[PDB]
């Protein structure tokens, strides 16, 4: 639970 | 032959990945960068934080507006697609539709099936196929689906053509 | 843009019934009779009942052996699809895979997302793509995916064509 970027 | 943008929406059976260029498989070539559909690396927003984008493959809306299966995107706080929790509609629920076409059955849960598309249905893809414009006091269909000349609900150049009557007929 | 049979068995967007012709619809003529998927008026069978077969666009299969969602399919009994019970796999569960290409967690489970598919993930749709076989000695993949020339993972030309190593090969 992390890898590709997510908006925040 | 094509899945995604190139192929009208259209989805991979099984959860394969639909690649940037209308193919379905799994990989990375399928999988990784601009993947469509399916079980896509990055995963696609939902729900209340993308303005209320639904989820391909039916795959579940978790509360942080994320889709996948599992505990954390169908459990607590799951907007949408077959989350845990049984789904309100219809009447129970101030007229609400269900998500994706779901059946709202006559007690007012979202699903797919008789119980729920059968004898009472309220809305969404119900088989009771009840009648609908001009000969049926032209009462309109639910989903801004289209009244057919011949009276039939349904999304389809037959519905939507020549003679709709209500709903989302083409033009 | 075909879906069902005509289609490569492609599966159509939000439920949309896949007509016998190969066209995605709502209404009698697409999810009435000979429906190939989507929410087709009568259930598909899935499960022990039909001997094991999966149910279309990630659809439960309850303990009927019926195809649908709500409570009914995806509750008590549910046999698969995304059912509400946690789907245990992988070395947690005698090395079981998860059925529809789920990745199997890090941690045991069945779902979809970083949290299965990322660093750790043992089998299915997993984003760490891993090397296989020859420059990984004798690897194989897990699911039975093919093992490209390149010692990759995956589904399609690429990975079962010339040159694949290992699995499900194209001959």
């Amino acid at each position: 639970d992390t890898y590709a970027a997510t908006p925040r | 032959q094509r899945c995604g943008e190139q192929g009208s929406n259209m989805e991979c059976p099984n959860n394969l990945c639909c690649s940037q260029y209308g193919y379905c498989g799994m990989g990375g070539d399928y999988c990784g960068k601009g993947c469509q559909n399916g079980a896509c690396w990055t995963s696609k927003r939902c729900g209340s934080q993308a303005g209320g984008a639904t989820c391909t493959n039916n795959q579940c809306c978790s509360q942080y507006g994320y889709c996948g299966f599992g505990a954390e995107y169908c459990g607590a706080g799951c907007q949408g697609g077959p989350c845990r929790a049984d789904i309100k509609c219809g009447s129970q629920a101030g007229g609400k539709l269900c998500p994706n076409n779901l059946c709202c059955s006559q007690w007012g849960f979202c699903g797919l099936g008789s119980e729920f598309c059968g004898g009472g249905c309220q809305s969404g893809a119900c088989s009771t196929d009840k009648p609908c414009g001009k000969d049926a006091g032209g009462r309109v269909c639910t989903n801004n689906y289209c009244c057919s000349k011949w009276g039939s609900c349904g999304i389809g150049p037959g519905y939507c053509g020549a003679g709709c009557q209500s709903g989302g007929c083409d033009g």
